[PDB]
């Protein structure tokens, strides 16, 4: 068995610039290595087969470049639509090994979350408990800090963050704050608040709604 | 058929690398079997064996010359280039480079050779001065140029019967001299002209006299 | 009566860098699918002629030691940016590789934009592959093992690039490169293996020891001096006597 | 050439495993084709299984050597993937892959043709059907002349959940947020959709939940108010 | 290595005459080559692998021998065979050549002509002068030039320039020349060139009168 290793883990880049990453191998591979582009939720891609040589349908702008044991893929100009983790993968010694792998994100300016909140719905109340979701769309960086108020009272525990990795189109995260509690709870106070805390806002945001 | 040229500087300043180029037509370097020797002859001594190429880039040097000879070859222009660093008073020779083959292990084809003297020395041009006749006889004479060879004729070579060219005498002051003399009939005098072609390239000068009474 | 006498065998490793090929399916390039097709004929007719398990044993003794692991690795890293190498094996022993065709870059090189086209491109392909649909041709019929070296085995060019570096006496290269024919009549190609994009058979070159000493014909056979004492069929030509160890119409 | 999976999403624990791959665009006969299977561990990077050839040979990883058993139904034109004994270990997405070729003279590595991937979870706890509550829009779920609206997925086991937006008409501005354990040991997440606010009450937004460890299909509509 | 010993040095024969090089080697040789380099031209190919006789070069030369002696015989000296041959080996390293037989043509007795040539006006008007006697056509070489200016003797401020032998009439060419400055040419009157030849039974004198 061979083991693969790739530099770096983790890089980011503007858009349109050169990127390179390297993969390092431990005996000699000959010209035997791929590399694949792996979109989030996406099954693999193939890009390079073979060291240097291009898949049927891959942009012009994917280089491979390596022979041995060291080796390495260049993008010409780095895209919203490459934002992936890639691995390289051998294959003339068995049994194949795949490597880390190394994500990609793409440096862009600075976006502000769109806060949108939505009360719990009557048939959720039926079953004897609430939540509140506190959406916050289309934002850059991912850096964000969401910290419930119910009647001015700050919540801990009961909150529950989900981040969506970066999307493909605009370079943009998005985070939905889950805030679950009970009928008992939930028809005892008025005031439903979420705290916005970003980079691009001058002063945190709040969306609350009432009728609780 | 097969031919070959030497290239190189004339002069030398003593210690300073000697870039030697034979080019060769005829025949492909790059063809199996085939090769291209380099022999050198100082004056007055015999030949002697320098170095070798093949087509397989593979080198065979002389241990006369150890450190200094270094060969390589050039299939993309037909030649073939030699350099000698550290040149010294005694390497003075005339340059061949030949053809060698596998299948006989001699140098067949050869080329004109050309005349490297290492000095450390300024380079002159050409004085010429005639010879009166007064069977006659006539010719010119040359003085301080650097170094020889130099190649004489008479009416761009057409009188060529009777010439003489006498080797160059070296004398106290450490030039270069000689005479290139010519037997012509005395009737002829005052009727065909008589003009003796000098054409120093190591110091590139072209100067023709005319000879007369 | 001069001689040429063979004393042992020089082995050797002659490798041609085959390419692998992927989907292709896509006038001009009529003729380009259709020696395509050959090439993969040509390349399976080896494989299986693989799959089957004393005069050479010397020279076959290499073509077990290539069917190790890593040991095509070697090889084909060796004639990374050139056409010869000399590689110790896992037996310590150093053996000379020429790398003769490059089929490796030729198709990876030309063909990748193409079927992934001139007329001209077309031609030469024909000539680079028919090599290859030979050189199986011949490996096909003597069961792994032909004689004399012919030309595609190893081209007139390519038998004096090797010669030349043989490790042998100076003389001796002058005589075997006049006598090519007789020297490639004593010779012996070895078809080894196919795989990691390597195709490598062991040629085995004659090795003269015994030269310019006295010989006899005519008891029906010859008579060589050797070292005080006198030996025993024997290709001779003109003046030069050929032989190993184990109507006398025209007049000249 | 085209590959489609068929396996199950939640498999309890020290039981064999019965994964499937049916092989289109090509016959399951080709020339120079090795089925190969490969799962991918969460969080980290792939991990090669092994693959069944076009002849039959199959090779397995030296770490399954033992536990493997990959099968080629020709009749069907489909192969199988066959793990003994599964832990919480081989938890992991399992993906479908295949390698074609033309001329082969070393091995079959490059992987063209890939699959889904079967969320495979290993535990001996049960199923459970997801909890659908939309996220209506209203005054303060808008913001100028757009309205986010969603729909809650909760209380569900295992992964995944397939949603889909008016059975895939709508599929612009959809942002699914990863899955979310939450205080049992039931998974949640929330599918919002953005859409201009002055299009609300005029047209028809459902949210479509699927869940194919439990075999479980919902139909959710949202609207203001 | 392989070091080469050719015999004679030096060998003087007449047009017709045969004439054999000798040249042995010091370990056991297989092929032998032979060379023929005319005065200043680059060498040419005579004799290729010890017998065999190379294109280009008449059947007059012939060669034989193996191991360790090889010999070049020539059938009938030529005048055109004046040269310096060498015997070179090409069956090891490093390539060695022969020592050097320059071959001389014996020839009749032959009587220079005497020539003698003032300073141009050119060369005086550089503040040099070089007088200049002519010899052309003798045999043997042995030929002593003695300058007399004013009846005295001259020594030092002479030299001799000698051609090599000629191809077609085996015959010689002497240029001495007397080198002064432009002061010591107008002190003096008369200048004389003095030539003692085997082919002259008296020293010929040929003179002139400055202006």
């Amino acid at each position: 068995e061979i083991v693969m290793t790739q530099s770096p883990s983790s890089l980011s880049a503007s858009i349109g610039d050169r990127v390179t990453i390297t993969c390092q191998a431990s005996q000699d591979i000959s010209t035997y290595l791929n590399w694949y582009q792996q979109k989030p939720g996406q099954a693999p891609r193939l890009l390079i087969y073979g060291a240097s040589n291009l898949e049927t349908g891959v942009p012009s702008r994917f280089t491979g470049s390596g022979y041995g044991t060291d080796f390495s893929v260049t993008i010409s100009s780095l895209q919203p639509e490459d934002i992936a983790t890639y691995y390289c993968q051998q294959y003339q010694y068995l049994p194949y090994t795949f490597a880390p792998g190394t994500k990609v994100e793409i440096k862009r300016t600075v976006a502000a979350p769109s806060v949108f909140i939505f009360p719990p719905s009557d048939e959720q109340l039926k079953s004897g408990t609430a939540s509140v979701v506190c959406l916050l769309n289309n934002f850059y960086p991912r850096e964000a800090k969401v910290q419930w108020k119910v009647d001015n009272a700050l919540q801990s525990g009961n909150s529950q963050e989900s981040v969506t990795e970066q999307d493909s189109k605009d370079s943009t995260y998005s985070l939905s704050s889950t805030l679950t509690l009970s009928k008992a709870d939930y028809e005892k106070h008025k005031v439903y608040a979420c705290e916005v805390t970003h980079q691009g806002l001058s002063s945190p945001v709040t969306k609350s709604f009432n009728r609780g | 058929q097969v031919t070959l040229r030497e290239s190189g500087p004339a002069l030398v300043k003593p210690t300073q690398t000697l870039t030697l180029t034979c080019t060769f037509s005829g025949f492909s370097l790059s063809t199996a079997g085939m090769s291209v020797g380099w022999i050198r002859q100082p004056p007055g001594k015999a030949l002697e064996w320098l170095a070798d190429i093949w087509w397989d880039d593979k080198k065979h040097y002389n241990p006369s010359l150890k450190d200094r000879l270094t060969i390589s070859k050039d299939t993309s222009k037909n030649q073939v280039v030699l350099k000698v660093t550290n040149m010294d008073p005694a390497d003075t020779a005339t340059y061949y480079c030949a053809r060698d083959m596998i299948f006989n292990f001699y140098f067949d084809v050869w080329g004109q050779g050309t005349t490297v003297t290492v000095s450390s020395a300024s380079t002159k041009g050409p004085s010429v001065f005639p010879l009166a006749p007064s069977t006659a006889a006539l010719g010119c004479l040359v003085k301080d140029y650097f170094p020889e060879p130099v190649t004489v004729s008479w009416n761009s070579g057409a009188l060529t019967s009777g010439v003489h060219t006498f080797p160059a005498v070296l004398q106290s002051s450490g030039l270069y001299s000689l005479s290139s003399v010519v037997t012509v009939p005395s009737s002829s005098l005052g009727t065909q002209t008589y003009i003796c072609n000098v054409n120093h390239k190591p110091s590139n000068t072209k100067v023709d006299k005319k000879v007369e009474p | 009566y001069l001689s040429a006498l063979r004393t042992g065998w020089y082995t050797s490793v002659i490798t041609i860098e085959l390419s692998n090929i992927k989907e292709i399916k896509c006038a001009k390039v009529k003729l380009i699918k259709q020696e395509l097709d050959k090439y993969k004929n040509a390349v399976t007719e080896l494989q299986l002629l693989m799959q089957s398990t004393s005069a050479i044993a010397s020279g076959v003794a290499v073509s077990k030691v290539l069917h190790l692991e890593g040991e095509v690795n070697k090889i084909k890293s060796a004639l990374l940016s050139t056409n010869k190498a000399v590689v110790s094996l896992s037996n310590g022993v150093s053996v000379l590789t020429s790398k003769v065709l490059d089929l490796k870059n030729y198709i990876d090189k030309q063909l990748l934009p193409i079927v992934n086209p001139n007329i001209e491109t077309v031609i030469e392909f024909q000539q680079k592959n028919n090599r290859l649909l030979e050189i199986t041709r011949e490996f096909s019929v003597n069961a792994g093992v032909t004689t004399p070296v012919s030309t595609y085995m190893l081209t007139n060019s390519e038998l004096l690039s090797l010669i030349n570096d043989m490790p042998i006496t100076n003389d001796q290269k002058k005589l075997m490169s006049n006598n090519v024919q007789i020297v490639r009549q004593q010779s012996y190609s070895i078809m080894s293996i196919i795989k990691e994009e390597v195709l490598a058979y062991v040629v085995q070159l004659p090795l003269y020891g015994v030269i310019d000493t006295p010989c006899w014909k005519l008891d029906r056979g010859w008579y060589c001096d050797n070292a005080g004492s006198v030996s025993f069929t024997c290709k001779v030509q003109s003046n030069r006597v050929f032989c190993d160890t184990m109507i006398t119409v025209n007049k000249q | 050439v085209q590959l489609v999976q068929s396996g199950p999403g939640l498999v309890k624990p020290s039981q064999t495993l019965a994964l499937t791959c049916t092989v289109s665009g090509a016959s399951i006969n080709s020339d120079n084709y090795y089925w190969t299977w490969i799962r991918q561990r969460p969080g980290g990077g792939l991990e090669w299984i092994g693959h069944i050839s076009y002849t039959g040979n199959t090779y397995y990883t030296p770490s399954l050597k033992s536990r493997l058993s990959m099968s080629l139904e020709t009749s069907q034109s489909q192969f199988s993937l066959r793990l003994t004994s599964v832990t919480a270990a081989d938890s992991a997405v399992y993906f479908c892959a295949a390698c074609g070729a033309y001329v082969l003279i070393s091995n079959c590595g490059w992987f063209d043709s890939w699959g889904q991937g079967t969320q495979v979870t290993v535990s001996s706890a049960s199923t459970k059907g997801p909890s659908v509550f939309p996220l209506a829009p209203s005054s303060k779920s808008t913001s100028g002349g757009t309205a986010a609206l969603g729909c809650l997925v909760k209380d569900y086991f295992p992964e995944p959940v397939t949603v889909s937006w008016n059975s895939g008409a709508l599929t612009s501005g959809v942002h699914t947020f990863p899955a979310v354990l939450q205080s049992s040991g039931l998974y949640s997440l929330s599918s919002v959709v953005t859409v201009p606010s002055s299009s609300l009450g005029t047209q028809t937004y459902i949210c479509n939940v699927n869940h194919k460890p439990s075999n479980t299909k919902v139909d959710k509509r949202v609207e203001p108010k």
